[PDB]
């Protein structure tokens, strides 16, 4: 998946 | 004494005409072609054949609800720019080679003949056409003068999408599968259930001319933000009552859920699904495009070029958009090429979560008042990081970031092998 650092 | 002509049937050339518009995929049940090119058609008569010191033909095409000649939704040509020339005559057989301009808006065409000998004229509808955009033709708009590069960016279903971290770079095959059944007929039903075409649809037909238009349509259309769009995003890893946004594996099965249930919302989908599906309908529609994955992508919130910690905005570990192939002549010269769309939801452009299409020469550059939404654009590939660190004197210190550096290994498919190309250079300028 896309992850926010 | 000479009687009507009387039409059996009409042959619209399918195999030699999908051949010839690179369309044979699309042209097993009905005619495709590509605009700005001759395709063939075969008249079939019953009683005599066509004679010219007799008979004068004229052809009639129109598109969409409200055809015009003044919106370049309706031409009328007789029988000798939309032309239509006699090429062979054989017993009850008539030859033609028609031409289509090459900035036609692109779409379904009904065509008509009337045929007269003098007097009361009589209409034959002839058949429909879908028109596409045609990147072999050089006055095309989207013309891309490289035979292994049109093959890879309209011709090719299969590809790459990169995925990951900067650090751990990552990717899975996907099916974009543009020319498989039905994608083309449910690319149609996008652009005609978007927000303009209900808004006004004579002005929406004409428009398709341009694939910035149709560009900028479809990176709106392919979230289901704001209108009847395709995907719906979700972030949180609990997709139980949806698809998994990794369970995909092509575009397929996305667009023909969204036709299935009365063009509703397909849960669900993250940043690559998006431009995949865009990819899959830009490359149905013949705009040349690709996907491209941006590791620390950065998502500016206050348009200031920064992204701000305080100890607040997102890095994410990659972001992917897609890039089109076309001129800019609604910008100043030397803007065409590569078009970065964005139809993932992020920030709101005009009322509407879309985004471009932008050139990728603008952001290089810094021309950031070119249109469309460079300034967004600028900051996931270009920005600076900032924290603002409250000290223990209670005052807060600006300070640069530099352990998480946003924009890194921009990357896409390379043309016709199975490998990485970076394509960093063209977003920025190294330091
Ligand atoms: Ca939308
Ligand atoms: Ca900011």
């Amino acid at each position: 998946p896309a992850l926010p650092f | 004494m000479a009687e009507e002509l009387v039409l059996e049937r009409c042959d619209l050339e399918l195999e030699t005409n999908g051949r010839d518009h690179h369309t044979a995929d699309l042209c097993r049940e009905k005619l495709v072609v590509r605009r700005g090119q001759p395709f063939w058609l075969t008249l079939h008569f019953e009683g005599r054949n066509y004679e010219a010191s007799v008979d004068s033909l004229t052809f009639s095409v129109v598109t969409g609800p409200a055809p015009s000649q003044e919106a370049g939704t309706k031409a009328r040509f007789p029988l000798r720019d939309w032309t239509a020339t006699v090429v062979d005559q054989q017993d009850c057989t008539l030859s033609l080679q028609l031409t289509t301009p090459a900035n036609a808006p692109i779409g379904l065409y009904r065509l008509s003949l009337e045929a007269s000998t003098g007097y009361q004229g009589s209409s034959f509808v002839l058949g429909h056409f879908i028109l596409l955009f045609n990147a072999w033709c050089p006055a095309d708009a989207v013309y891309l003068d490289s035979e292994e590069e049109r093959q890879e960016y309209v011709l090719t279903q299969q590809g790459f999408i990169y995925q990951g971290s900067a650090k751990f770079i990552k990717n899975i095959p996907w099916n974009f599968g543009q020319f498989e059944d039905g994608i083309l007929d449910i690319c149609l039903i996008l652009l005609d259930v978007n927000p303009k075409f209900l808004k006004n649809a004579g002005r929406d037909c004409s428009r398709r001319s341009s694939p910035v238009y149709v560009g900028r349509v479809v990176s709106g259309m392919v979230n289901c933000n704001d209108d009847q769009g395709v995907l719906l995003g979700r972030w949180d890893n609990n997709y139980g009552d949806g698809v998994s946004p990794m369970s995909w594996i092509g575009s397929v099965d996305i667009l023909r859920r969204w036709k299935n249930h009365g063009c509703q919302r397909v849960k669900y989908g993250q940043c690559w699904v998006f431009a995949a599906v865009a990819c899959t309908v830009l490359r149905c529609l013949g705009i040349p495009t690709r996907v491209v994955t941006n590791y620390n992508s950065a998502h500016d919130q206050n348009s200031n070029l920064l992204i701000e910690y305080f100890r607040s905005e997102m890095i994410w570990n990659f972001h992917c958009w897609v890039e089109s192939w076309m001129t800019r002549p609604d910008l100043q010269p030397g803007y065409e090429g590569w078009q970065a769309l964005d139809p993932t939801p992020q920030e709101k452009s005009e009322g509407t979560y879309c985004c471009g299409p932008v050139p990728v020469r603008a952001i290089k550059e810094g021309d950031l008042s070119t249109k469309y939404d460079a300034p967004f654009v600028f900051a996931e590939v270009n920005a600076d990081v900032v924290d603002w660190i409250q000290q223990d004197d209670g005052s807060v210190h600006k300070s640069i970031n530099r352990s998480l550096i946003v924009g890194l290994k921009i990357s896409t498919k390379s043309v016709g092998r199975d490998e990485r190309e970076d394509i960093t250079h063209t977003y920025k300028y190294p330091e």
